[PDB]
């Protein structure tokens, strides 16, 4: 009964800025030089442990995977370079981590042939927020700011701090498509869970060093783009030879008084 | 002999062949990793007394990404993500079998 | 027991070694292939090659590799009809010297 899955390929992460559409919230852009079967998916990073010092480490044992497999739709580019992905923002919050570059994610498309899919009627989508300030956000409000969006049960967007399992009722499901349904036939619910489990979920899931606020970490501490524009003279010739496809030796040094 | 003839092994003893890769701490378990995947792939074909060498990106020793990665799909890009630099070799002392053969 | 500086024939080994195609292909992911004009008079670069050690033989090699990729490469963008593979001239591998000796 699970959705037939298509052909499934690893990629490389980019952090070259598209358009990104702000109409849609977890969509992806991909070269557009090889075929793309479909234009629903899942993306999920791959991690790297790179703490195994003192033997043990952070695997099944007594710490769980996160939810890596996060649906999102698919749409090429021609800009792109070849064998490349870049994710829309929301994504990375999801993820939970930066922009970055290289980061290898593991995808998988679908096919557009099923019924379990929500076909209007009842899409209760549970917008637990579990924040503080009591906000007023509204379901109405949640829905403008999260409509065009393909939900999946139990996952978080740490940038609005909210975790959406989405309920048919008491049927769960984890895929919706806001094209296919009708705006009337989504259900909005606005609340405020048990802090308790609010703090285990975090403990569980949310690691102790991450956290999504860009503005919690101020890097703009006037970062103003200074161009410094004759010494560029240099500059755009560095970016070449380190861009370069072949380096005679790995090192190049920059040298000043 | 056809491949359909060929007796399948329960339990194999294999003693890991003395080499100056095998010794170093901080890579063995990259190296017996390397070995369930390898075998994990497919169907493999042995004798007694063989031996089995393995190549292996040393590169990718302290980073131990999980084995939750289950049955990585492209492990072709992950393989180009890698590039096997060092080798080992392994040898068959045993094989358990209750099928016995000619060519046992 | 003293390793000396190679002698001429010893830098024509090492020459023969190096541009021997196998060795250059060595890390070219690119598609495109990686060979030599045979108009090369290894000798004249054995003679030139006086006071240097394989090392430098290896860092000079690899910066005709550059010359001549990057040579390539701006071509490919200028005329637009694009070669089936690389090449270095005499020329390269002489200015390639130079500045060996430069550096030296």
């Amino acid at each position: 009964g699970a959705i037939q899955l298509l052909k499934k390929v690893i990629l490389r992460s980019t952090v070259c800025k598209m358009d990104f559409p702000k109409d849609n919230l977890f969509v992806v852009y991909i070269s557009d030089g090889a075929q793309l079967p479909s234009q629903k998916g899942y993306a999920s990073i791959v991690k790297c442990s790179l703490r195994q010092s003192k033997k043990s480490d952070s695997d099944n044992k007594s710490v769980g995977i996160p939810s890596k497999k996060i649906g999102v739709f698919i749409k090429c580019d021609s800009q792109i370079p070849e064998n490349h992905i870049a994710l829309s923002s929301h994504l990375w919050d999801a993820f939970f981590t930066h922009p970055m570059n290289g980061a290898k994610i593991k995808l998988e498309f679908l096919q557009m042939n099923q019924a379990n899919i929500i076909s209007g009627r009842n899409a209760t989508v549970n917008i637990k927020y579990f924040g503080k300030d009591v906000p007023t956000k509204s379901g109405d409000q949640y829905s403008k700011l999260l409509g065009g969006s393909l939900l999946t049960n139990n996952l978080i967007l740490p940038t609005e701090q909210i975790i959406i399992e989405i309920k048919k009722g008491e049927s769960e499901q984890q895929l919706c498509n806001l094209n296919e349904i009708s705006n009337e036939s989504v259900q909005w619910k606005v609340t405020q869970m048990g802090k308790e489990e609010v703090k285990d979920i975090i403990e569980r899931h949310l690691p102790k060093h991450y956290h999504v606020k860009e503005t919690g970490e101020v890097s703009r501490t006037s970062k103003d783009e200074d161009d410094f524009i004759t010494v560029n003279s240099i500059k755009k010739e560095m970016v070449n030879y380190l861009t370069s496809p072949i380096i005679a030796t790995p090192a190049i040094i920059l040298d000043g008084k | 002999i056809g491949h359909t003839d060929i007796p399948i092994a329960n339990q194999v003893f294999i003693s890991r062949v003395g080499g100056w890769l095998q010794s170093q701490k901080c890579f063995q378990n990259i190296i017996l990793t390397t070995l369930k995947k390898f075998f994990s792939e497919s169907k493999r074909i042995l004798c007694q007394n063989d031996l089995i060498p393995i190549a292996f990106d040393s590169s990718m020793a302290d980073l131990n990404i999980a084995e939750e990665n289950d049955e990585s799909d492209d492990e072709d890009e992950l393989g180009q993500y890698y590039k096997n630099d060092s080798l080992v070799w392994f040898f068959v002392t045993s094989a358990e079998l209750d099928c016995f053969s000619k060519d046992n | 027991i003293l390793v000396p500086v190679p002698s001429e024939a010893q830098r024509l080994r090492i020459f023969q070694w190096y541009l021997s195609s196998h060795e250059l292909n060595r890390d070219v992911q690119q598609k495109v292939p990686v060979s030599y004009m045979d108009n090369i008079s290894f000798s004249s670069l054995s003679s030139y090659s006086a006071g240097l050690t394989p090392l430098d033989i290896k860092s000079i090699v690899e910066t005709a590799r550059m010359t001549a990729t990057a040579r390539f490469y701006q071509e490919s963008k200028k005329c637009g009809w694009l070669p089936q593979s690389i090449l270095i001239t005499q020329e390269d591998l002489s200015k390639a010297t130079s500045k060996a000796r430069n550096e030296f």
